[PDB]
């Protein structure tokens, strides 16, 4: 299928968009240990809020490609509108890139006040720092892009992974609907913030990667489609049945009643099963191969994405996600470490692996590329990779030290803030270290086309 | 076991669960006025909370656990600056005298603040440390 | 190692006042001047640090500026506990080094000093010492001499000083004199003088007493 | 409130060593840098060094590397500084004091909070008491409208002597001096003027107490003769 040819730019885009999220964490992270670097100039909440919202946007246009992509081999016919796929291409990119350059061009303030937030605000919530006119421009580019491929499984096949990955973004799309919900009283605000933040990380993603994931594995092994997509409902059904009552594990501490620490611990306590499951889908199928495929680089994409989701969302997030335990460790380097693992295992190297099947194939070079662009492919994999390991190792370290000297003395040994802040110090080193190794392993990923 | 059974535990298990999370986040919204004191919710603290958005400090602090881990807890910072009393007086110094410049230091930026919006801030900061937050964090430090 | 120099080492002043005091560097600390207040019974108290930054808690009145080398602190309109010593600290290096200070003092109409001498004890005598005390009281401003005359002839040797500080109540300074001598030395002359010159007077305030009666 | 406790006076012989404390109390002592300053009569502060509870690390001025050192205990939020081989120079007040950020890396910052300093005096004296003589006016010089008389103190080791007259209830008109050093002893002395029809009218005693030596004698100023 030809219009398939939309689905380039959005990873490409998207490939550009991730070196940026890179380089402004490289700042962040010299700013830990060098405080006033780059100050005043670039302080450290405009690196991050670059660095976080490069992260969203990329791995939305890489979601899109991906459904520009598979859908319509999913769907038995070419894709309702190409000439829709590309202008929302160009909208998205003018405004992903506008309103980095706010954040960057412009003290955040004068930028409320220029976008003016005063009519409806919605800025300076993590994550949510864009001008509601960016959120708007969000949601328009999303409508759009539901429609051109939402028209495009009514007529054609009906696959369970089109529906499930349909599912997948259409929720993606309502949930950031509250991101224009800004209560005015504190405890309500962060009650609905996680109602997008989890609700699309531990829920409706979920559903957008599995079903990426099923079709990869269909695909890429020949393995019976009443499996693949039987198993992609098991797994499905094991998130939301933990997710949603899950996101208890974000209200432990911040108003609303106690019966969310027993009930977010509960529940929470089930979460990483989707996950496991995860692993086993991606062994067992690509265990029993009709044929061997000439690309063992997506292989190992998609054997590593359920392995790396597993141990930063599953493992890591177990670790902390029990009450008693989040007491100590809620808003530290630990909640650092796993959300790097997690975001990182689950959504950055699915977004790859995809990347890794339809590329070739879509500048009609073949099922594969030739072995020097291969071999740097499994490098680039095995760099970014293992420096993540490292990344949040040094973080998890830096953490179980930070509760150690700030949470748990009593008052007057407790060590404050900023003081114990100077002992993690070379923790942050280590961490900048396999920071700078992740960039040089993103350049080979890279140089691999 | 095939994949019929397999899509009904997905659309009625989450059915349920859908409810069940819309049952109790009503429920929990209806305790909110008491837990949060939405009593001594002023003018002063939801302009207080404009002022903490337009500003990004949740960029680089965090308030009730949650935001950036570059700089302090400032949901409890009211207990570890002369509290109650004083506090007003504090952060009107407090956001005139960054940056503080010590060398390597990490850097709080200048706002440029009026004396209304930091005596805003600051209401809205002793508010938000007096909701019924389960008792954390452990201690005065944050 | 940089070395910090105060001016004045005193400065007078009333209630009311504006005055401003300077402090310079041997070599640039750029902006890390800071500023301290010693006063009798209370702990060194910190009022301006980084140059110009007030401290939390003290009154607006205080201010300061410089970078560089020099430097100054000024009170806008000095109080009755302004009076104090003040001291400043680099903190740009290691070490951190302190100017000698500025003692700030009350200004108050000149006064007079009332001179009285006392010849030795009878028991000091009857131990084999002799002190002639000469107390200068109640006097502003600080200055003063005090000039020993024996039998009309000066004595420099064996004379110890003492000084009050600046009196809470009413701003003036006292000091005594003391000339110690032996039982022997002391029955060999006859005339002891105390001579107090101060610019209330161009012409020194005299006591004395003659040993028999 | 932030506040440092430091100990009383020691008094040390050449040659010998000596520590005094600073008890931290109302803030976090683990994590502030405790610095130490010294200073002689007439003689502008000097930054002796600082310790950092946190980790233990110490710095010290070139000049004071031999003299002193610096040590901290963290669970009784207390820091210690031992001086040694003590030297006539070494007579001086010590101060601690807070460096007003907190961490490790502001290791040269101004300081937000002193102790109220412990004294040092180096000295080969022997505890000594005080010999008081009354001191009244000339005699047969009585002339003013008002008369002064002294009390002198002479002798005297260690400080402090502490000096009344008429037990206390005696007490405008009156100056005390500061002692001063005579070789190896203290002397002092203290006025008092009152109406010329008070004394020898009425009694007028002085008070001088000196509890290093367990000494307490009173001095009743007598017209001479
Ligand atoms: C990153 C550039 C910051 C942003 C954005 C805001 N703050 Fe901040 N703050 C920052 C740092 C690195 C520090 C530690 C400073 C130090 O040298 O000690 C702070 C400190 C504070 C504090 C002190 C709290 C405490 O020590 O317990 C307060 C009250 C504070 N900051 C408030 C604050 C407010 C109200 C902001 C919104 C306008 C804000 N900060 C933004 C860094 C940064
Ligand atoms: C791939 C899925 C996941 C992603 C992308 C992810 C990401 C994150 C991020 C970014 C945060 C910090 C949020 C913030 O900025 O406030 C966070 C917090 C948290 N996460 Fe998740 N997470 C995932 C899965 C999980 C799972 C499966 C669990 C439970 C086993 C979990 C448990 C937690 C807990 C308990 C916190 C709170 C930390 C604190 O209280 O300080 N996460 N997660
Ligand atoms: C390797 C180079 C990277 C560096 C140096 C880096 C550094 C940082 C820093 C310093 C923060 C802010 C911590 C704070 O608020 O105090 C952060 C936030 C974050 N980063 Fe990165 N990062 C890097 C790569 C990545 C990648 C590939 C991802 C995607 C998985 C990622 C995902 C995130 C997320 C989700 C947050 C939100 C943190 C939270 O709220 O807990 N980072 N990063
Ligand atoms: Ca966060
Ligand atoms: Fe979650
Ligand atoms: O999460």
């Amino acid at each position: 299928f030809a219009s398939q040819a939309v689905a380039k730019p959005y990873f490409v885009f998207a490939l550009i968009l991730f070196v940026g999220q890179i380089l402004f964490g490289l700042i962040m992270g010299l700013q830990y240990v060098v405080g006033d670097f780059l100050f005043p100039a670039i302080p450290f909440n405009v690196a991050r809020m670059v660095h976080t919202n490069l992260l969203i946007v990329w791995l939305l246009f890489g979601f899109m490609g991906a459904a520009y992509y598979l859908v319509p081999e999913e769907s038995d016919c070419e894709l309702y509108s190409p000439k829709l796929a590309w202008i929302l291409f160009w909208v998205f990119a003018a405004a992903g890139v506008l309103t980095i350059l706010g954040y960057l061009l412009v003290p955040y303030a004068g930028l409320a006040r220029l976008t003016g937030n005063e009519l409806w605000p919605t800025m300076g919530r993590e994550f949510l720092e864009q001008p509601t006119i960016s959120k708007a421009g969000i949601v328009i580019v999303a409508l759009g892009f539901l429609f051109n491929v939402g028209m495009t499984v009514l007529r054609g096949r009906k696959t369970a992974i089109s529906m499930v990955l349909m599912t997948g973004l259409i929720g993606l799309a309502l949930l950031f609907l509250f991101s224009f919900y800004n209560p005015e009283n504190l405890t309500r605000d962060k009650f609905y913030w996680w109602w997008v933040v989890h609700l699309w990380v531990e829920g409706v993603w979920e559903l957008i990667m599995g079903a990426i994931l099923a079709f990869v594995l269909v695909k890429i092994t020949g393995v019976d489609r009443e499996v693949i997509e039987k198993w992609l409902y098991v797994i499905i059904a094991m998130a939301l049945i933990s997710g949603i009552i899950g996101t208890g594990h974000h209200y432990f501490w911040i108003g609303v009643p106690g019966y969310w620490l027993w009930l977010g611990s509960v529940f929470s306590a089930l979460e990483p099963l989707p996950f496991f499951a995860m692993v086993l889908f991606a062994f067992n199928t690509i265990n029993r191969r009709r044929r061997d495929y000439p690309n063992r680089a997506v292989a190992l994409w998609a054997m590593g994405t359920t392995v790396m989701a597993f141990l930063g969302a599953g493992v890591w997030g177990f670790m902390h996600t029990l009450a008693p335990v989040n007491y100590y460790t809620h808003g530290t380097q630990l909640t650092a470490a796993h959300g790097h693992m997690a975001f990182y295992g689950a959504y950055a190297m699915i977004v790859m692996t995809i990347i890794s099947y339809a590329m070739p194939r879509l500048r009609g070079i073949g099922e594969a590329m030739d072995n020097r662009s291969q071999v740097l492919e499994m490098w680039g994999f095995w760099l970014m990779t293992v420096a993540m390991v490292f990344i949040t190792l040094f973080l998890s370290a830096a953490g179980v030290l930070q509760v150690w000297l700030q949470r748990m003395p009593a008052d007057g040994a407790a060590m404050t803030f900023m003081a114990t802040q100077d002992q993690l110090a070379i923790f942050y080193w280590l961490r900048e270290g396999a920071g700078v190794v992740f960039l040089i392993g993103l350049v080979a990923y890279l140089l691999s086309f | 076991f095939t994949k019929g059974m397999a899509r009904n535990i997905y659309f009625g298990g989450s059915v349920f669960f859908i409810l069940l999370f819309l049952a109790l986040t009503y429920h929990t919204e209806k305790t909110l006025p008491e837990r949060t004191n939405e009593a001594a919710m002023s003018a002063a603290v939801v302009r207080g909370k404009l002022v903490w958005e337009q500003n990004n400090c949740v960029g680089c602090h965090t308030l009730l656990g949650e935001g950036a881990y570059f700089a302090p807890e400032l949901g409890n910072v009211v207990g570890r600056r002369g509290g109650e009393e004083g506090f007003n007086t504090f952060l009107q110094a407090w956001m005139k005298i960054q940056p503080l410049n010590v060398p390597g230091r990490r850097a709080m930026p200048q706002f440029h603040l009026s004396e209304g919006q930091v005596d805003d801030l600051a209401e809205f900061l002793k508010w938000s440390s007096k909701i019924d937050t389960n008792q954390w964090p452990p201690n005065k430090e944050g | 190692d940089i070395q910090m120099t105060q001016s004045p080492p005193y400065l007078a002043a009333s209630p009311g006042e504006t005055i401003t005091i300077n402090c310079r560097a041997s070599k640039s600390i750029r902006k890390y001047l800071a500023w301290y207040q010693e006063k009798p019974g209370k702990t060194n108290k910190l009022l301006i640090y980084s140059g110009s930054t007030l401290q939390f808690g003290i009154p607006s009145r205080f201010s300061g500026s410089g970078s560089g080398t020099e430097f100054t602190l000024t009170i806008s309109s000095l109080e009755p506990e302004d009076f104090a010593m003040y001291y400043c600290q680099q903190h740009n290096e290691y070490p951190l080094t302190f100017g000698a200070g500025t003692k700030l003092e009350l200004k108050r109409a000149d006064a007079a000093p009332t001179v009285s001498i006392f010849p030795p004890s009878s028991e000091q005598l009857t131990s084999g010492g002799a002190s002639v005390v000469c107390f200068l009281n109640n006097f502003y401003p600080k200055d003063i001499n005090v000039k020993w005359k024996i039998d009309g002839s000066e004595r420099q040797n064996g004379v110890l000083n003492s000084w009050t500080d600046q009196d809470s109540k009413d701003s003036t300074y006292s000091m005594s004199s003391t000339l110690t001598l032996t039982k022997d030395e002391y029955e060999r002359h006859n005339s002891y003088t105390c001579e107090a010159t101060h610019k209330t007077s161009t012409s020194p305030i005299v006591k004395s007493f003659n040993r028999n009666e | 409130e932030v506040q440092l406790q430091q100990s009383g006076t020691v008094l040390a012989r050449p040659g010998a060593s000596v520590k005094m404390s600073c008890k931290a109390s109302g803030y976090s002592f683990t994590s502030y840098w405790m610095h130490w300053v010294k200073q002689r009569p007439g003689q502008g502060l000097e930054w002796i060094g600082a310790v950092y509870p946190g980790n233990s690390d110490t710095s010290y001025n070139q000049k004071f590397k031999g003299k002193a050192k610096l040590t901290a205990v963290t669970s009784a939020s207390t820091a210690y500084m031992e001086l040694s081989s003590l030297t006539n120079e070494d007579s001086a007040v010590y101060y601690c004091s807070r460096s007003s950020l907190d961490g490790y890396y502001v290791k040269n910052w101004c300081f937000d909070v002193w102790g109220q300093g412990t004294t040092v005096t180096v000295s080969s004296a022997k505890t000594t008491a005080p010999s008081v003589y009354p001191l009244a006016p000339v005699c047969g010089d009585t002339t003013g409208s008002s008369v002064t008389l002294g009390c002198l103190v002479k002798g005297y080791f260690p400080e402090p002597v502490t000096l009344t007259w008429n037990s206390g209830s005696l007490s405008s008109g009156v100056h005390t001096f500061p002692a001063v050093l005579q070789s190896d002893l203290y002397t002092l002395s203290s006025s008092v003027t009152v109406t010329s029809s008070t004394r020898p009218s009425q009694s007028i005693t002085c008070n001088v107490a000196h509890p290093a030596s367990s000494t307490k004698v009173d001095k009743k100023i007598e017209p001479r003769g």
